[PDB]
RNA sequence: CAAGACGGACCAGAGCGAAAGCAUUUGCCAAGAAUGUUUUCAUUAAUCAAGAACGAAAGUCGGAGGUUCGAAGACGAUACCGUCGUAGUUCCGACCAUAAACGAUGCCGACCGGCGAUGCGGCGGCGUUAUUCCCAUGACCCGCCGGGCAGCUUCCGGGAAACCAAAGUCUUUGGGUUCCGGGGGGAGUAUGGUUGCAAAGCUGAAACUUAAAGGAAUUGACGGAAGGGCACCACCAGG
């Protein structure tokens, strides 16, 4: 769809990235 | 397929073929006897006549030439001869 | 440095008596300042008016040119000048697998309005026809063109522009050609696509009163 | 100021929207076409040759002519589109559609759309050669 | 009450039948106009009702179905509905150079490209849409995108190889 | 209002013409293909050098007209573009006779596939329309025949293959006849002859030099190009 293509080209992608960084007894 | 007696064709294929492509060629034309409705005389007319043929006594128009067979006048009667 | 539209004033323009709706609108004309008179600038104005703006239930794809040449004290007075079809109708009406036949005549009427007709017709596909293309041969085209010439020539010439205009209102000429010409090749969309006005006689005022009321 | 017409009935005009490939003209006339009300080109709205044929210049032009005709008192217009015609292209550009939608955006009542561009029956040789296109 | 009528050709009648549902549902639901198919004159009829606001959408609605008349898909016509600045530009292939006979068909083939791919590429470059009629070419997009796609098409029919136009149109897309 | 130009859409798997080519109406003039034929002559035929007819566009001489476009040319920007514009483009009258003038494909003849479309003519046949037509006649529908035009396909066979219903019926080699080729350059060059006012046109070498020149399809590789993904031995914000 042309509306979807224009809106997605004018917006920013976000979301997916999983970064792995980093008592009872 | 690939097997048919060319010597003895059934009459519908021979009638269907072009007149020169028949096994022994024969014309599609014929001679016909016409009677004028205004009289009783009989006239022999070619089916594919190219000239206008007039009555010997009535002098009426019997047949009109067209591209193929002649156009007989509405009223004239005809019977195929032989 | 000063606005000209305060100097301007309005006139009201009415339609002739053939037409159900007579209010065809207003006109913005300069007042007379002694140099030029408003009438002389108002005695020649052509109006391209749709038919649906003239009658309530008529179609809109036929347009009439009406020429205003008289003023009557904030009352513009018009007369017939021509007729034409809309461009979208003319474009959609020429489709492909068919033949178009178009003809024209120059003809004189009963009251001096020498005028020209252009009419168009299209070959029609039959209801049981499986052939894609419905083309007429050249001799059929000539015979059809002849027949529409005599039909439109006879049913314009013997009448007056009252009866000519009321024939052009439902386009009885086109449907009559369609009815009388269907025996050579059946036709599809027969209309008088254009009427010109080649010549006019001297202006008379009583006939405008007959044309209006 | 304006026509002496009651509140129920509107007053009609017509609008020549001439959308050439270099600019766009907005000419408003009465039903005759002889007398002029307004005409606003894409050059008078932008002080730049970039946007002379832009949809933006035509939009500003249509807003300007709509507010000026409402100032004068014309409440309804017929619409007559036109392209450059003749040997060249016959279809109106985006400037014409921009001007049309912009003057309809002002709340002003729109009439009937007629697209009468000078389509030739047959015409003479075109401006380019045997070789050259736009680009 | 404002009224719009748009003619339909004969070859556009069957696609108008198979896509009628997704034509009137965007109009009556979230845009609110009256739709019908005038079957005698073969026209598309648009009317206002008492449930109309944002009157410009009226005009937009017309252009909506006009896009579907010109050969465009339904979703691109929805893109005319949703967006506010989306235009149609149309020109004939011969309006820019006189080509007659097989040369005109070859120019069509250069615009389309093998498998359509060349034409396809230009949309992904220019965020436009392109209809290739018999001789006409229709372009749907914003004004700068229309200009860019039109220049790409005109160079494609100058005689420039489609590979060169492919590379340069991928390059110019980045501005 | 006028001046010349051009006949769009309709316009096509189209039609016509020996080819080049041909699209506004109407009238006149002489030709013509195909079809129909229980007409006529009776071998009158096929192919062929010179020559002749026509021969797109451009172009050369006299006029007429110059609307548009426009080689040359003058300007502005940057060989590509824009403004103006000469010859030319148009018509008549004489020349020039070349085109990728293509099917890159002498002509005449015999045999040899399939499908369903089309144009014209002829033949046969129920039905629907001509405001139920009061008979024919047109328009459709169904089927056949004859030449055409043109698609899609084929273990017809052929071919180097692309492909081809001929480019098939060819080492299982002979239907009639014309031109023409013999590795690449030297070279369409020099010389001779001939035509043309001219430009040029037809014909046309060798010495010498070289192991190549070229044709048909298919992707293997290929500096690179476009998308993403991960990382403080990468970046942002910092220490």
């Amino acid at each position: 769809p042309l509306a979807d293509q224009i809106l997605a080209g004018n917006a920013v992608r976000a979301g997916v990235r999983e970064k792995r960084r980093g008592e009872e007894y | 397929p690939l097997a048919k007696d060319l010597l003895h064709p059934s009459p519908e294929e021979e009638k269907r073929k072009h007149k020169k492509k028949r096994l022994v060629q024969s014309p599609n034309s014929y001679f016909m006897d016409v009677k004028c409705p205004g009289c009783y005389k009989i006239t022999t007319v070619f089916s594919h006549a190219q000239t206008v043929v007039l009555c010997v006594g009535c002098s009426t128009v019997l047949c009109q030439p067209t591209g193929g067979k002649a156009r007989l006048t509405e009223g004239c009667s005809f019977r195929r001869k032989q | 440095v000063v606005d000209p539209f305060s100097k301007k004033d309005w006139y009201d323009v009415k339609a002739p008596a053939m037409f159900n709706i007579r209010n065809i609108g207003k006109t913005l004309v300069t007042r007379t300042q002694g140099t030029k008179i408003a009438s002389d600038g108002l005695k020649g104005r052509v109006f391209e008016v749709s038919l649906a703006d003239l009658q309530n239930d008529e179609v809109a794809f036929r347009k009439f040119k009406l020429i205003t040449e008289d003023v009557q004290g904030k009352n513009c007075l018009t007369n017939f000048h021509g007729m034409d079809l809309t461009r979208d109708k003319m474009c959609s009406m020429v489709k492909k697998w068919q033949t178009m036949i178009e003809a024209h005549v120059d003809v004189k009427t009963t009251d001096g309005y020498l005028l020209r007709l252009f009419c168009v017709g299209f070959t029609k596909k039959r209801n049981n026809q499986i052939r894609k293309t419905s083309y007429a041969q050249h001799q059929q085209v000539r015979q059809i063109r002849k027949k529409m010439m005599e039909i439109m020539t006879r049913e314009v010439q013997t009448n007056d522009l009252k009866e000519v205009v009321n024939k052009l209102i439902p386009d009885s000429i086109g449907k009559d050609i369609e009815k009388a010409c269907q025996s050579i090749y059946p036709l599809h969309d027969v209309f008088v696509r254009k009427v010109k006005m080649l010549k006019k006689p001297k202006f008379e005022l009583g006939k405008l009163m007959e044309l209006h009321g | 100021l304006g026509p002496q017409v009651a509140e129920g009935e509107n007053v009609f005009g017509v609008c020549h929207i001439f959308a050439s490939f270099n600019d766009t003209f907005v000419h408003v006339t009465d039903l005759s076409g002889k007398e002029t009300i307004c005409r606003v080109t894409g050059g008078m709205k932008v002080k730049a040759d970039r946007d002379e044929s832009s949809p933006y210049a035509a939009m500003l032009a249509a807003q300007d002519v709509a507010q000026r005709c409402k100032e004068l008192g014309i409440t309804a217009l017929h619409i007559k589109l036109r392209a450059t015609g003749g040997n060249r292209t016959k279809t109106p550009g985006p400037g014409a559609q921009s001007a049309l939608r912009a003057l309809a955006r002002s709340g002003m009542k729109i009439g009937r759309i007629e697209d009468v561009t000078p389509i030739p029956s047959d015409s003479t040789r075109r401006k380019g050669g045997r070789r050259g296109r736009r680009l | 009450e404002e009224t719009r009528k748009i003619p339909v050709p004969a070859n556009r009648y069957t696609p108008l039948k198979e896509n009628w549902m997704k034509i009137f549902t965007p109009i009556v639901e979230h845009l609110g106009l009256q739709i019908r198919f005038n079957l005698k004159s073969r026209n598309v009829e648009i009317r206002t009702c008492k449930e109309t606001k944002d009157v410009s959408a009226l005009t937009k609605a017309a252009d909506f179905v006009k896009a579907f008349i010109l050969g465009f898909q339904v979703e691109d016509a929805l893109a005319l509905i949703r967006l506010d600045d989306l235009f149609l530009e149309s020109f004939e292939i011969t309006d820019v150079k006189p080509l007659k006979g097989d040369h005109l068909s070859r120019a069509i083939g250069r615009i389309a490209g093998k498998g359509g791919k060349t034409k396809f590429t230009i949309e992904n470059v220019t965020r436009t849409r392109i209809v290739l009629a018999d001789v006409k070419v229709h372009i749907l997009g914003s004004f700068q995108n229309i200009k860019m796609a039109r220049t790409a098409i005109c160079n494609l029919i100058l005689g420039n190889p489609p590979s060169k136009v492919y590379g340069n149109i991928r390059a110019v897309a980045s501005r």
